[PDB]
RNA sequence: UAUAUAUAUAUAUAUAUAUAUAUAUAUAUAUAUAUAUA
């Protein structure tokens, strides 16, 4: 059904639509905390070994 | 997988609508003097388990983690092996599988 | 002596009969089918924490 | 249970029957009904002695503190006002006073009393102030007590009777016995304690007794005194007790409600006190549920199809809930608690909040809790003095913060002024919008079509009406001698009567009469001030036509009237469900008082100017609806003034603007008050019926659109808000109807808008409305309120309090109704308990008890004889109430969704078939010659032994008396007829069309010998229908009543052993149920509160079928061929006849005659007749030809697909070949499917596949007989 | 299989092949972008083979 | 509180009743 | 345009009457055992709005002032671009546009 | 499309082509005269391009 | 009837190097937007003037 | 006597909510001091 019943807006511009969609997702340091955790993990692992 | 799927479904511009398919189906002319109506059968088969239509996004999300988990066709959807090709409901199931 | 005792007997004893004079075993049977379908739902759509 | 022992023997039997112990029978049915009508009502209270209550409730003596009434009333300017006690000018309701001193004693019942004849005489004759004040107080106090469908004590008796014994379990695995039990209900204990004050020798004198003429009171001894508020408190307590039992709530919540009522009753003005703290419960529960951390659950996934104008929605799965989706708006605890502190009820809030905190996740329990707590608000129909009501509501004028400067107008055009182009702002937007619509209306040959003209004139006439006296005066004043038809016994104030008088007169002569007084009426409400009904006279209603037409065009061609087409009200159900889903943010808005805020100084002047200018495009000399063009002076140019012609439409505007500027002049004549009629004008728009919704909805949409696109972007601050506020438009973001409106935001990307921006947005909207004097009264609580429907996270919440079990509105001092009407009240009462999802098993038990009491009644001649009668209980089965237990069956196997009428009978018999046949064979000798459906076993005698036929035919009998004719009055009947026809047939072409059609029709029907006497809908009978309606609106004479009782009894006593021909044939079909259908949705997800595994049957029915009406291929038959019809005739009759003719294979000219009989011209008649075909017709469309319809109870379910591809009329491997419909299946199969699905819906439990298995006669024989019957009727 | 039904079956199958669905285009051109962006958002990076 | 008619098992919350009812009751 | 159209309709020998067309259409024989009757589809279209076909006179009047105003076909009176030629209502719509 | 329906559709189209309508003659021969006369009557003379 | 901006610009001319008037940042059309979005087009026109 | 299931109670751990106390920050009110103006 999903394959055969796919439709969109009449005059969609993908670049514009995704521009609005992704706007709130890159407003904070969220992606960077995992980087910091990875570093601490590295130090902890080496020291433990 | 669930996290990605729900997140994915939020941003997409694609929308699903079973109605368009049903109209294409029902507009087929047929005789009323036949004992069996293929139209009714396929319509009955076409409706999912629930009115769910969520498995599609589940398949998309799985690709990002195929190393962890693999989607598989539901075992219950397979046509019964004892049947023969002339058994229409079995035939339709085979068509949906290959699609 | 009581409709209660009769009803309990019907549910318990004639649990799988198909006589038209009895209704309740059939409905209970339908409910059992209802539950089996319910299993088919979540078996391909479980619940996450 | 010693209480069961306390009941008299017949009632004990009835309780056993209701509990399911024994099959019900007419014998015990009468014994119970009879004994209730003979014993004094106080005994019901006496029953309460045998309940060992164990609840922590204390009734403070503070209740019995009657405040003197004399200081609560005064007369000034010769009108009896309310003089509120507190400084609040709204304390205009019934005070808390001791009525005692104003009582005499009755000769029939010496204990109770009524008003002093001396007081009413002096108030009438002497117009003495204190006499009048006492009278007014007595009248309204009695009226407030009368706002019940019947005496509350009877309802309490019902509750005790059903609750006296636990119901027997059925065999169903989901049949949970009741968890709640008596001796734990605070309400009943409260009733006990308070009633202890009203006993002198263990007699329990009722504080009041309701009668057809109001209510009487008991004279207190010298020691005691009765405060009227106590009676009201009892009703609320009884109503709460019933509701709590049916909703099956915890005693703690009921405890809070009791304390709620007690605190209100303790203070003065019980009504006012309740009204002030009304919204406390919904705010505590509905507005704030999931403002915590442990949030989660499952929620519906609803999608709105692309052509959003169509309002089509699709269920497309479920969505997991998580914290990111939890509601964003602030809770409502702080304001509510602050309010409760005023009445020192903070404990209630603490209890509610603590209990609420036990539901962190959205599931059945959470919504069930919400349903129960919200069911605690008082269900009393509040009533106040109409004089105070009219004085308090219409005394308001809107406050405009930036009025249109006088220099913004052009020179006058006789009455109107056009708007200068240089003026901008919202007013300019409003002006252009109306002007554009007026232009479109201007050139439109849709009007001047004689048929359409007939529709408009006919639309103006109804059985009700008003202002006839003003009409007769104004025209008599101008020398116009109107006709009279009094001998034709029809009310003068009926809009029909005045219309007949007007028929002959040239219209322009009547123009002076439009500036005449308009009478008024009041209709009380449950949770707000009473509504207003302001019926214009027929002439005024005619003049205002352009205003309506333009408004309609604005609605139908911009935002598609925002559902104001009202085609089926259920289209708002999926809308609010979608609006409440987690991904969407919704805001509830509504004009504070749209009727009171629309006015001429700002609004109507702009509209009048725009319409008058918008009509300039068009022939200046073109009369409209008999209004000719005229010459008016144009003064736009100070240097070159002149006069020019203007079309009739503009002339209408000229007068219409004059009327609006003058303001409406109402005349109040309230009956509850004493000798205080007067008249005063106001700018308040009439807004008495749906005819006003068009104007307010149009203006509502217009202002909202301008706000979104212009005002807000120019004024708001948040850049993010601007980004999301843009790319938004009303056609896909806003809906409304009258004042009510819904605004929903575009889906914030996987996120929610900051409450900060929301506050900024909501604040600016308030200011925007303040500009032109609209108080917007907005709120944001992540819920859906629209047309009094409530949805939370895609689950509908039935607000049961708005349908109190005991309460009923009565707008007059007298009930003015006859006994048999009570039956229809019962039927309507029961359905609400199905629409709202209550405990279906217990609700059914209570319903039957109500039916039993209603089953019996009598009447007495004004001087002469008495009369009496009562129905066999089988009537109510035919009327649509499932039986609890049939002989040989098991109790509680029939679902509430069982259809009424023949369908319900057929389904019941179909299930009951085999037992009846076998049992009849053993019990009775065989009948003398073979039967089509039965063997020789002769079940019909057995059915007669059960009195089935008696009930079946009794329900068919009419229940309102008929007025009698007269011959000199028939000269007036003809005079009434002639004029009604004259008013209807303004032109001649329509009359020629109808006459030709009728002449051809009867000629064909007889000569072709289809049949004779076929009552075919035709225009010539429309005046006849009007006349009958007009005469029916009158109070019948006693002779008609006596005829009714005699006829009813004879119909009961006449021994008949046959149903209608249709039902006889329907019994020939055998239907069986297979397995359960595949589920619609996940059973975990709640869709309607209370439709949960506890309330199994509703939970089954909804889960299997799904609620969202989703007729993707069926369209539920709304495509009727005749889109345009005149009032009076029934479309459902017309299409039924047409299809019936088509099945009968009538020649085309037969269709031509029928179509021409309702005004269709020959060309369009041929065009319409060609469209008729068995193919494009829908299942229900064709099935209705034999009166097989869909029960109203099903209107909330998605039955389309089931009927389409789940009711097998011919399964190859099961059906006997004898039942093969063959070629006639094109019109046979829908009938069988309808019968099948009706039987499937009848039984309890999950929905199963329905299959025809056998027809005793051949399917051909069935079809042949059906064709015969179709030809006969 | 009676040819009338056989004619019907090939008819309905033909209808499905003619539906102008949007999904195939979305899979080839737009879905990869959505994945590529979201890969930087989920708490767990993609893990493929 | 809530109870199952087949085994008399009693439940504090309805969700527990539902999951039990659907899963625990079926020569 | 309105003034000119009124004048045109005021004086004209031509009379618009669809009775002969429908009479010539409904006389076509077809099986009653089919599920679709294109005759009904046609007659559902061509619905006489009762305005006595103001559009026709409106189009004629527009010619006199073509240098000021132009008549265009309404957007709604188009076949949806999502449909196929086999969708009968779409085909009929396209036919009317061509005519 | 089932041929029976196809046979019907070509039939009705054929019927339309055979209707002896008067309009085409009126357009070519009579309507211009009506315009030519009325052009001297309307308060606004014709304005063409 | 204020027109503060116009006079502000003229005044700022005499004090450039101390205060500089700039076009409002939010007056620009959104970057993701396309030329076909008329409200954005007007913004660009006013911005140019 | 033991095992298993269900219910209730008690203890311990973890999470969430509410209340109270203490500390820190911000706002409002009142008092006192100082400055300035009248
Ligand atoms: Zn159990």
């Amino acid at each position: 059904v999903a394959m055969l019943c796919g439709q969109t807006e009449t005059n969609l511009i993908p670049s514009h639509h995704y521009g609005k969609a992704f706007a709130p997702l890159f407003a904070s340091n969220a992606m960077f905390t995992r980087n910091q955790r990875a570093v601490i993990t590295r130090e902890a692992f080496v020291c433990a070994r | 997988v669930e996290a990605l799927s729900t997140l994915l479904r939020s941003v997409t511009p694609l929308v699903l609508d079973p109605t368009v398919l049903t109209n294409a189906i029902t507009t087929i002319s047929e005789s009323t003097t036949q004992t069996i109506s293929p139209i009714s059968e396929i319509l009955r088969l076409l409706q999912p388990m629930g009115n769910d239509y969520a498995a599609f996004w589940k398949c998309i999300a799985s690709w990002a983690y195929n190393g962890l988990v693999t989607t598989v066709l539901s075992e219950d959807a397979f046509p019964d092996s004892s049947q023969s090709i002339t058994h229409l409901p079995s035939m339709w199931k085979c068509l949906f599988l290959t699609l | 002596s009581t409709m209660s005792a009769l009803s309990e007997h019907l549910r318990s004893d004639h649990r799988d009969d198909a006589s038209t004079l009895l209704a309740t075993p059939m409905i209970n049977n339908a409910i059992r089918s209802f539950l089996t379908a319910w299993d088919g739902i979540r078996i391909l759509s479980p619940d996450v924490s | 249970e010693e209480l069961f022992n306390a009941l008299p023997q017949p009632l004990q039997q009835l309780s056993l029957a209701l509990a399911g112990e024994i099959p019900l029978t007419d014998h015990i049915f009468e014994q119970a009904a009879s004994t209730w009508h003979v014993q004094p009502r106080s005994l019901t209270y006496k029953l309460l002695d045998h309940i060992p209550f164990s609840t922590p409730v204390v009734v403070p003596p503070s209740i019995y503190h009657s405040l003197d009434w004399s200081k609560c009333f005064a007369v000034n300017q010769d009108r009896v006002e309310r003089v509120p006690t507190i400084d609040d000018p709204d304390d205009v309701y019934v005070p808390n006073s001791d009525i005692g001193p104003l009582l005499t004693s009755l000769h029939t019942i010496p204990d109770y009393g009524f008003l002093h004849p001396a007081i009413e005489n002096d108030a009438t004759t002497l117009r003495a102030e204190r006499a009048r004040c006492a009278s007014t107080f007595y009248k309204i106090a009695s009226s407030q007590a009368r706002q019940v469908k019947l005496d509350p004590i009877r309802m309490l008796g019902f509750l005790l009777l059903v609750q006296a014994r636990p119901r027997v379990p059925s065999g169903l695995v989901t049949d949970q016995p009741t968890r709640r039990d008596p001796t734990q209900s605070p309400a009943l204990h409260a009733i006990w304690q308070v009633m202890q004050y009203y006993k002198v020798a263990g007699v329990y004198y009722a504080p009041a007794l309701v009668v057809p003429s109001g209510a009487i009171w008991w004279i207190p001894p010298p020691g005691k005194r009765n405060v009227v508020s106590v009676q009201y408190l009892l009703t609320d307590l009884i109503n709460l007790a019933i509701l709590a039992h049916m909703t099956d709530m915890s005693p703690t919540l009921e405890l809070t409600g009791v304390l709620m009522y007690l605190r209100a009753a303790s203070s003065h003005s019980h009504a006012y006190t309740l009204l002030q703290m009304k919204s406390v419960f919904p705010a505590l529960s509905l507005r704030s549920m999931y403002r915590n951390k442990g949030f989660g659950g499952k929620a519906p996934a609803i999608e709105w199809t692309e052509p959003r104008s169509k309002y089509k929605f699709r269920w497309t799965g479920v969505t997991q809930l998580h914290d990111g989706l939890r509601p964003r708006s602030p809770s409502m605890d702080v304001p509510t608690l602050e309010v409760l502190t005023k009445y020192e009820l903070v404990d209630i809030g603490h209890i509610i909040i603590r209990e609420r905190n036990a539901h962190p996740r959205h599931n059945h329990d959470s919504v069930r809790f919400v349903r129960d707590v919200m069911a605690l608000t008082s269900g009393m129909y509040l009533v106040r003095q109409p004089t105070m009501s009219v004085l308090r509501e219409y005394s308001q004028v809107p406050d405009i913060k930036d009025p249109i400067p006088p220099s913004a107008w052009t020179g006058p055009i006789g009455n109107v002024r056009y708007l200068l182009p240089s003026v901008q702002g919202p007013a300019r937007h409003l002006y252009d919008t109306w002007r554009a619509a007026a232009r479109q209306i201007a050139q439109d040959p849709q009007w001047h079509d004689p048929l359409n003209q007939a529709i408009m004139r006919a639309q103006y006439v109804t059985a009700r009406g008003g202002s006839s006296a003003s009409l007769k005066f104004a025209l008599k004043v101008t020398g116009i001698v109107l006709p009279e038809y009094d001998d034709s016994k029809v009310k003068k104030s009926s809009k029909i009567y005045q219309a007949a008088q007007i028929a002959r007169i040239a219209f322009m002569l009547l123009i002076a009469a439009i500036h005449a007084e308009v009478t008024m009426g009041i209709r009380n409400q449950v949770q707000r001030r009473a509504r207003s009904i302001m019926p214009l006279n027929v002439i005024q209603q005619a003049i205002s036509a352009p205003h309506t037409l333009v408004a309609n065009y604005i609605n139908k061609h911009m935002n598609l009237s925002t559902t104001s087409g009202s085609v089926v009200t259920d289209k708002v159900i999926p809308l609010i469900l979608y609006a409440s889903t987690p991904p969407n943010t919704v805001v509830n808005v509504d004009i504070k008082a749209c009727d009171a805020s629309i006015t001429y100084n700002y609004f109507l002047s702009v509209i009048c100017g725009a319409m008058h200018e918008g009509f300039e495009v068009g022939n200046a000399d073109a009369a409209f609806m008999g209004v000719p063009s005229t010459i008016v002076s144009d003064r736009r140019s100070s240097v070159a003034p002149y006069s020019r012609p203007i079309s009739g439409l503009q002339t209408m505007v000229q007068h219409l603007a004059d009327l609006y500027a003058a303001g409406f002049r109402y005349s109040v004549s309230d009956a509850f008050s004493s000798g205080n009629k007067f008249s005063f004008p106001t700018s308040t728009f009439p807004s008495g019926s749906t005819a006003t919704s068009t104007e307010h909805t149009a203006n509502n949409s217009t202002m909202m659109e301008y706000f979104l696109n212009v005002h807000a972007p120019s004024h708001v601050k948040s850049a993010s808000l601007k980004r999301i506020l843009t790319d938004m438009t009303i056609q896909r973001n806003y809906v409304c109807q009258g004042d009510d409106g819904i605004l929903l935001l575009p889906h914030e990307a996987a996120s929610k808008i900051s409450a900060d921006d929301m506050n900024e947005l909501l604040t600016c909207l308030r200011d925007y409305g303040q500009l032109f004097g609209w108080n917007y009264d907005i709120d944001w609580s992540d819920t859906a309120e629209y047309l009094k429907l409530y949805a939370l996270m895609g689950c509908r919440i039935p607000n049961t309090s708005r349908h109190p079990p005991v309460g009923k509105e009565y707008a007059a001092p007298q009930t003015d109704e006859i006994w048999p009407s009570l039956i229809d009240i019962v039927i309507g009462h029961h359905l609400n308990g199905v629409t709202d999802v209550l405990n279906w098993r217990e609700w059914l038990r209570f319903s039957w008890a109500f039916a039993c009491y209603s089953s019996r009644g009598g009447y007495t001649n004004p001087k002469g004889q008495s009369f009496s009668a009562q129905y066999p209980w089988w009537t109510f089965v035919y009327l649509g109430i499932p039986p609890i237990l049939l002989p040989g069956q098991t109790p509680f196997i029939h679902s509430c969704y069982m259809p009424p009428g023949d369908q319900g009978m057929f389904s019941i018999l179909n299930g009951w078939r085999d037992w009846l046949i076998s049992h009849a064979s053993t019990t009775l000798p065989p009948l003398r010659h073979n039967h089509p459906v039965w063997g020789l076993s002769d079940v019909p005698s057995l059915l007669s032994q059960f009195g089935v036929y008696a009930g079946y035919h009794a329900a068919q009998h009419y229940r309102r008396p008929k007025p009698a004719p007269e011959t000199a009055s028939s000269d007036s009947i003809n005079q009434i007829t002639s004029d009604l026809t004259e008013y209807l047939f303004y032109d001649s072409a329509l009359k020629a069309r109808v006459m030709k059609g009728r002449y051809n029709w009867e000629r064909l029907s007889s000569s072709l010998s289809l049949n004779v006497g076929s009552r075919v809908p035709s225009l010539f009978d429309v005046p006849g229908k009007w006349v009958a309606a007009g005469r029916d609106a009158e109070k019948p004479p006693p002779s008609s009543v006596e005829d009714m009782f005699t006829s009813l009894n004879r119909c009961i006593r006449r021994p008949t052993h046959s149903f209608s021909r249709l039902l006889e044939l329907y019994l020939r079909v055998h239907v069986t149920l297979g397995e359960s259908i595949p589920l619609a949705i996940d059973p975990d997800v709640p869709q309607v509160a209370g439709a949960d595994p506890a309330n199994d049957d509703h939970w089954f029915k909804y889960t299997c079928l799904g609620d969202i009406p989703s007729a993707t291929r069926n369209y539920f038959g709304e495509s009727l061929f005749v889109g345009r019809v005149v009032s009076g005739l029934d479309v459902e009759a017309v299409d039924a006849t047409l299809l019936r003719l088509k099945i009968l294979g009538a020649p085309p000219e037969a269709f031509i005659a029928v179509l021409n009989g309702i005004g269709m011209s020959d060309s369009e008649a041929h065009q319409i007749a060609g469209r008729i075909s068995l193919a494009n017709a829908q299942l229900v469309q064709i099935a209705r030809v034999v009166h097989l319809s869909i029960p109203s109870s099903w209107m909330t379910l998605n039955t389309g697909p089931y009927i389409h591809h789940h009711a097998y009329d011919f399964k190859p491997g099961i059906t006997q070949p004898s039942a093969k419909s063959r070629d006639k299946s094109i019109w046979m199969s829908p009938i069988l499917k309808l019968l099948c699905t009706s039987y499937a819906m009848t039984v309890a439990g999950p929905v199963r596949t329905s299959i025809v298995t056998e027809i005793d006669g051949s399917a051909a024989a069935l079809s042949g007989n059906l064709r015969v019957w179709m030809r006969d009727v | 299989v009676n040819d009338l039904t056989r004619r019907t079956m090939t008819g309905v199958m033909t209808a499905m092949r003619q539906v102008k669905t949007m999904t195939p285009f979305y899979i080839q051109h737009m879905c990869p972008t959505e994945l590529s962006v979201l890969a930087s958002v989920t708490v767990t990076p993609p893990f493929q083979v | 509180s809530y109870v199952c008619n087949v085994c008399n098992a009693r439940f504090s919350t309805m969700s527990a009743l539902s999951e039990h009812l659907r899963s625990d009751h079926r020569s």
